[PDB]
């Protein structure tokens, strides 16, 4: 995960911190089954995605500007998102739910 | 076990302790106070009505007549309702609790010591040409020399016949017996000792006499046990069917006997009083 | 008949059988019958409530198993223990999922197998994992603390030796013979097999009111006598 | 068991519930159980399961013993030596990996790292881990 | 009826109450009155004609009332226990449940011979 | 895994728009088919429920 | 009859064409937008 401060000191470096979880396991299994190497790296420039000024703010932007090659994580399928970048078969059901104390 | 195993708990009731005696003396003192207030023949009627309200209002009485007497009668009736509700709750709690019993509770016991002159002689299920037979023969011959009359063919025939009722109890390796008890249909079979062994020793992948494989195999197998594979594999391959899944006529014979004895004592006291 | 009617109404619910209630109105009699039925319904409901409360007697939910969520995800409620970082911390370090939760317990480790067992009796820390035999004996003898769960990492004890020494085979053969002969069962019987190990509170925390009322009955009688005599 | 010795030094006079004397031996365990003290060599008294098995073993083939309790008081694991970059075995196992050593006999479990350097024997018990927590106090007894 | 506890319990209880009433009347020496009183006490009916002759008979009646209350409590407890034993059948839930993971003699289950669940199945050895 | 399950989501998960998550990709990436069938096999060969 | 047990090996239904179809992307985006604007819920309430 790239480490950057703020203001004139925002010029930081790329500290090494290693991650784990659910999507990491399926990514590892995919790499084992297809035999391709990778250099996973986080991003701190935005969020999952929000079309602002007809331009893309990271994540989907990183995929759509040929900087990256996949976006394994917690993306959600949508009409516009699938319109700008191709998708793969969904692997976990989800939607919108209500939860109040 | 031949049939269902339940605990009548005739003597396991919360009675026969200090609480019951304390309640008895407390109610005696309460009755004495009530008699004193009433006086401020009727004593016997008061005792009779107190005993009735302890049991039930099915015994009418005209002994009390007053305001304070009526007040304490009402309070004592409320306590009677509380007591009967408590008895019902305790009996329900007993109903939701059940325990079973064993048969021998030990391998080197009296049952497998002299079957001839103790009840109909038992049946000792065992198979020849095995470890258990060798250990039994080397330990003590008497049980072995009696069990030599019943040496079943294999494993399936022995417990099939036992389920048919021909045999009495089986003596064999513990692991396979546990698996069979967990797997059999109906869960009508169970070990006499709940997880009780006598000569605990493990299995083993027998190598040759000094082959240069022992170190590597031993280290690898210890690593396997440490890494947790064995637990998951045992769950996958060795699990029982049920296993982990957890007013009769004679259920109150002791109460019957106690009531009969009390009635006999009352009759004897009545005879003595008539004589006296 | 105000006293008689009051006693009648008060004692109908309790089956007191005063018999002092004979109201003139028949509609009053029908309402009284309905009210007696209502009161019996109430007492039945009260018995049902008591039975339900007795049935629900399982409020505590002490942790069980190895992978229970409160253990795989520790919280600030209580702390665990590892007993001096030996023969157990190795097992925790070898694994991975437990190693994730090992950081929390990586510093609260005790320094003995008795200070920790004292601290549990001191109610400063309530979680302990050790050899089965030691904990079982300490539960049996000290009938104060109870341990639960399912066994795991089933590895027995063992006499030690060094590298390559001329004793190993003979000692192993002798200990196996002692197992078969029945020595170990007899010894385990006489060393660690048995050490030490309508409720009375029902009429202990309730009958005090009845006793107090009985004692005050003389005072109430005197008060009634004084009320009658004064006017 | 570890108990203080008597004035004469000969700990004795204990008969079992079955009418038999419990065997006892003499250990040179550290005096000061607490740390940071002038540690010495008390002649304490030891007896129990392990000692009974040891007496049986000693009578079995042939030998004599000088049982002495450990120094640190810890079972034994691996830890890199401070102010260096090497590793050595601490606690009880370190004693076995040195001159004193001989035939360590105590409730010592079986593992892999331990089995790598030294050789074991066939087990004489079987145990799990059995999470322990304080027993709850039941407050519902129809009191209220 | 009281089959969940025992019919023999019913017969034995009736024999016991009749025998106890008989001996209670014998020790006093209104036999019909005594029998009616005995039945009503064990029935809450309250015949109202009951009148003990001796204090020993009074204690016998008190003990009888206590025994009747105990019997009623035991019967009610057994009935409640049978009530709480509702739905003895257990649900065959999941593929990992032993009763389904271990088949039996009949266990008549099937599927479509030309389905897709067969494609899912055969791939799982 | 809440703090003693004080709160529970209302309704029986009747999501107003059931869509599902997913791995994104480049436009016309060479890997698309390979990982698509790989994911299908993974779901089929009993691993997703394990995870 | 009853639906005891809990579901396993979850997967979806759909619409299938051949590899060479002039509608696959269009039909997929259309079904997705219809869903999301909320078309399915009406039909599930009406029919199943």
């Amino acid at each position: 995960k790239f480490v950057k401060i703020n203001n004139s000191t925002n010029e930081g470096m790329n500290v090494k911190k290693c991650c784990k979880g659910f999507c990491i396991d399926i990514l590892k299994k995919l790499s084992r089954t297809v035999k391709f190497t990778y250099d996973l790296y986080l991003v701190t420039n935005g969020k999952h995605g929000k079309k602002v000024n007809n331009v893309w703010n990271g994540m989907i932007g990183e995929v759509v500007y040929q900087r990256a090659v996949m976006a394994v994580g917690s993306l959600t399928i949508n009409e516009e998102r699938s319109e700008v970048v191709d998708f793969s078969v969904p692997f976990v059901e989800t939607g919108i739910s209500v939860m109040v104390s | 076990r031949s049939n269902g195993t339940v605990s009548p708990s005739a003597f396991l009731e919360p009675f026969s302790a200090s609480v019951w005696v304390m309640m008895f003396v407390m109610l005696l003192i309460v009755s004495a106070i009530a008699v004193f207030v009433f006086e401020y023949f009727t004593i016997g009627k008061a005792i009779w009505l107190l005993w009735g309200l302890v049991f039930n209002n099915s015994v009418p009485v005209q002994n009390p007549k007053g305001t304070t007497s009526k007040i304490m009668v009402s309070v004592w009736a409320f306590f009677a309702v509380i007591f009967l509700a408590s008895y019902t709750a305790n009996l329900a709690a007993f109903m939701i609790q059940e325990e079973f019993v064993d048969q021998v509770t030990g391998l080197s016991d009296k049952k497998f010591q002299r079957p001839h002159d103790y009840s109909p002689p038992f049946r000792f299920g065992t198979v020849p040409n095995g470890s258990t037979e060798r250990n039994i023969r080397n330990n003590y011959p008497y049980m072995h020399q009696y069990m030599t009359k019943f040496n079943q063919k294999g494993v399936e025939d022995a417990l099939v016949s036992l389920k048919t009722g021909k045999l009495d109890a089986f003596i064999y390796d513990a692991a396979v017996l546990n698996y069979k008890a967990g797997r059999d249909e109906g869960c009508k079979l169970v070990t006499i000792g709940s997880g009780y062994i006598f000569a605990t020793t493990g299995y083993g992948i027998a190598l040759q006499k000094g082959s240069p494989w022992k170190r590597q195999i031993d280290l690898a197998l210890l690593q396997f046990v440490g890494d947790g594979e064995m637990e998951e594999l045992e769950t996958l391959w060795l699990t029982g069917i049920c296993h982990n899944e957890k007013l009769d006529i004679d259920n109150m014979a002791g109460v019957f006997y106690m009531l009969a004895a009390a009635m006999a004592l009352s009759l004897i006291t009545f005879i003595w009083e008539h004589l006296f | 008949t105000l006293s008689s009617a009051m006693w009648f109404s008060w004692g109908v619910l309790l089956n007191s059988g005063i018999g002092e209630g004979a109201p003139r109105s028949f509609s009053a009699r029908i309402l009284g019958m309905v009210w007696a039925g209502f009161a019996m319904i109430i007492v039945a409901s009260y018995t049902a409530n008591l039975a339900a409360f007795l049935v629900l007697d399982r409020p505590e939910e002490r942790i069980t198993g190895i992978n229970d969520p409160r253990l795989r995800n520790p919280s600030d409620k209580f702390i665990y223990a590892t007993v001096k970082q030996s023969s157990v911390d190795i097992y925790f370090r070898r694994q991975v999922e437990l190693s994730t939760m090992y950081r929390h317990m990586e510093k609260h480790n005790y320094e003995s197998a008795a200070e920790a067992i004292q601290a549990v009796r001191d109610n400063k820390l309530h979680a302990f994992i050790w050899d089965s035999a030691v904990l079982e004996f300490e539960a049996s003898q000290k009938c104060d603390l109870v341990t639960t769960g399912e066994l795991f990492f089933r590895s027995g004890f063992g006499i030690g030796m060094r590298k390559d020494s001329p004793w190993k085979q003979n000692v192993s053969l002798s200990i196996l013979k002692s197992h078969e002969n029945g020595f170990m069962e007899d010894l385990d019987k006489t060393w660690v097999r048995y050490q030490e190990c309508l409720t009375f509170e029902n009429m202990a925390g309730v009958f005090m009111l009845v006793a107090g009322g009985i004692v005050a009955g003389i005072f109430l009688i005197f008060i009634e006598i004084a009320y009658k005599r004064h006017k | 068991y570890v108990k203080p010795t008597l004035s004469d030094g000969t700990c004795k006079e204990e008969f079992t519930v079955n009418g038999d004397p419990v065997k006892k031996v003499i250990c040179t365990g550290p005096n000061d159980t607490s740390p940071g003290s002038p540690r010495h060599t008390v002649p304490q008294c030891c007896y129990g399961f392990c000692i009974d098995l040891l007496i049986k073993l000693a009578r079995t083939m042939n030998f004599t013993y000088e049982v002495h309790l450990v120094a640190d008081g810890k079972f034994g694991t691996q830890e890199r030596v401070n102010n260096s970059n090497k590793k050595e075995w601490n606690g009880m196992m370190g004693e076995l990996l040195s001159g004193q050593a001989d035939m360590i006999v105590a409730p010592l479990t079986i593992n892999n790292e331990r089995a790598q350097y030294i050789e074991f024997s066939k087990p004489f018990k079987y145990q799990g881990l059995t999470i322990l927590v304080k027993k709850e106090i039941p407050r519902s007894t129809l009191d209220s | 009826f009281m089959q969940p506890f025992q019919s023999t319990l019913w017969l034995l209880v009736g024999l016991s109450v009749h025998v106890v009433a008989v001996m209670l009347y014998l020790l006093d020496r209104t036999l019909s009155s005594a029998m009616w009183f005995s039945w009503g006490v064990l029935l809450n009916s309250g015949i109202g004609e009951g009148a003990p002759r001796s204090f020993s008979a009074r204690i016998l009646g008190m003990v009888w009332a206590g025994f009747a209350m105990i019997i009623v409590a035991s019967y009610t407890a057994n009935l409640a226990a049978f009530l709480v034993l509702d739905r003895p059948e257990e649900r065959i839930t999941g593929i990992n449940d032993p009763r389904l993971r271990n088949p039996s003699d009949k266990f008549i289950y099937a599927t479509v011979k030309q389905s897709s669940v067969d494609i899912y199945f055969r791939r799982q050895v």
